[PDB]
Order: structure tokens, then sequence, then C-alpha cells
């Protein structure tokens, strides 16, 4: 996060970190939807041109972290992954369209006060939130600033939706249905942004109907880290949905 | 700067 | 693109 | 189930420093 706060604790109690076993490192965030799945980027773990292709053991999911770094001796709980599953028409190749992947974790994890899944929308919440304006909040663990560094603690930052056209202008790249960027913009004078460490991240909204948190989108790429002028681009969870109950009344 | 994992895990 |  | 109720804010009632922010934020 660039330009973001220190969380509160048990402000975010759905953020996941990816732990490299070894070299024992951060990967990504990653959110719980469930006592047994995790939500996060397919660029986390398939990334062809970066040589990146983790399985279901060079991985580690570290859930209710507060410490970027420290092992939280009783507050968190570290699992294993019994299986991954990318989106099959994830495109690695051209823009990350389709950034998305579920993993589903070796046994069950309970639920306590610094852990506890985020909502996924429905075609009703995802209609009145996602609109430009709307703020939504970020968290992350990473890249403070564009290039130097990592933060002691979860950093938090809330940003606003942006329209799609903007989000096309301020780049070259070819934007789909499955994307939504967000930001500041030059002349709004407020900024911030996610960093490297910080994809895989879940980008929330708290519901004005039923006082829920809902998970909207997922970081998932930029061009530089808070550019004016450039802004975040995250994975439409909700046009996802469909993929998502399909992989899990089947292998849940 | 990462602090130890339990070998358990 | 910067993946993140 | 009771997902996104936070056990240390929503189940107790008590806001965190900025969602009012976001929840002025929805016109």
């Amino acid at each position: 996060i660039v330009e973001g706060s220190d969380a509160e604790i048990g402000m975010s109690p759905w953020q996941v970190m990816l732990f490299r076993k070894s070299p024992q490192e951060l990967l990504c965030g990653a959110s719980l939807i469930s006592d047994r799945w995790v939500l996060t980027a397919a660029h986390c773990l398939l990334y062809p041109p970066w040589d990146k292709n983790f399985t279901e053991n060079d991985l580690l999911v570290r859930i209710g972290k507060h410490s970027r770094t420290r092992y939280e001796r009783n507050i968190e709980k570290i699992s294993m992954l019994e299986k991954i599953y990318i989106h099959p028409r994830y495109n690695w190749r051209e823009n990350l369209d389709r950034d998305i992947a579920l993993m589903k974790l070796k046994k069950p994890v309970a639920f306590s006060d610094y852990i506890h899944p985020v909502c996924l929308p429905d075609r009703e919440t995802a209609a009145s939130l996602l609109q430009a304006g709307y703020k939504g909040r970020v968290t992350g663990w990473g890249n403070l600033k564009e290039t130097w560094g990592q933060p002691s603690v979860l950093q938090v930052v809330n940003l606003p939706i942006v329209e799609r056209p903007v989000c096309k202008d301020s780049t070259r790249i070819r934007i789909t249905d499955n994307m939504f960027c967000a930001g500041y913009k030059p002349d709004e004078g407020k900024r911030g942004d996610a960093c490297e460490g910080d994809s895989g991240g879940p980008f929330v909204m708290k519901s004005p109907f039923n006082n829920r948190w809902y998970q909207m989108g997922i970081v998932s790429w930029g061009e530089g880290c808070d550019r004016d002028g450039k802004y975040g681009f995250y994975t439409h969870v909700f046009r996802l949905k469909k993929w998502i109950q399909k992989v899990i009344d089947q292998f849940g | 700067d990462f602090e130890e994992i339990p070998e358990e895990y | 693109l910067d993946p993140r | 189930a009771d997902c996104g109720l936070r056990p240390l804010f929503e189940k107790k009632s008590l806001e965190d420093k900025t969602e009012r922010e976001l929840l002025e934020s929805y016109i």
C-alpha cells in the first residue's frame, strides 16, 4: 500500500498472507471466503513470463496476521493447501483478464476474533455499490513506495471507483468487463494505491443495507504505484461468481 | 526479515 | 502492466 | 452465514476509524 495507514486490530479479519515456504517469503494477499476457501489473483500462482508456477506445496496460507513478519504465536493460524484451482481462461498472455483462483485448505480453520470470512456479493449488492465515486478499501503488506519499504503492520487505504472510460484512457492495455480500476484523480488532491506485494488482496465495501462487508474485487495490476493519471486494476469478483460457485459445489 | 515458522508447518 |  | 460481520467491530457495535468515509461516499 502506497499512502495508507496501519490497520487497526481485527479491522480485516478475512485478510490472508500467501507465504513462501523456501525461501520463506511473502508472496501476495488473499481472502478468506469460508472456513476452507481462499481467493487470490491467478497471477500469484502462475505467471509464465516470470517463470512463476507454484504448486500446492511450495506454499503456505497465514490467517489472522497483523504483523507482516512476526510469527504471531497465539493469533495467526497457518494452513496447507489441499488443491489450487485457476480460472480455466485466465489470460496471462495479454492482460490478466480473469486474474482469479481458489485455494482449498487441507483442513478448515476456526473463526475467532482475528479470523472471519468476508461475504461474496449478490447481483443486487454489486448493482448498488459498484458506482464511480463509491469508495472501497484495500489492505496489504506490500510496498509503501513505488520503488525505494515493507511495512511493519497491515496497511490500509480507501479509494474511489473510477468510471470505465477514464480507466481505459489511462493505459494502452485492453480493459475487459472482468476488471474495474480505482483511485483518485490528479485534481482530487488525495491519493494512495496498492503496490507490489498487495496482489491477490481484497477490495471491500460495507453494505449500508445490511451492515456487512463485501469482497467486490481482488488487486490485480497497475503501472507504477500511486502515479498521477494512473489507476489500480482489480478482478471483478461478481462477474466471476458462477465460476466460483461451480468449483465449490464441485470439489467442496 | 521473516521471523521463524514453527516446524510442525 | 505491472502484476502487483 | 455471519460473513462480513467483524467480531471486534459490527458484533459489538464499534465502528473503525475510517469506515464513515466509505459510508458517506455511498450517494
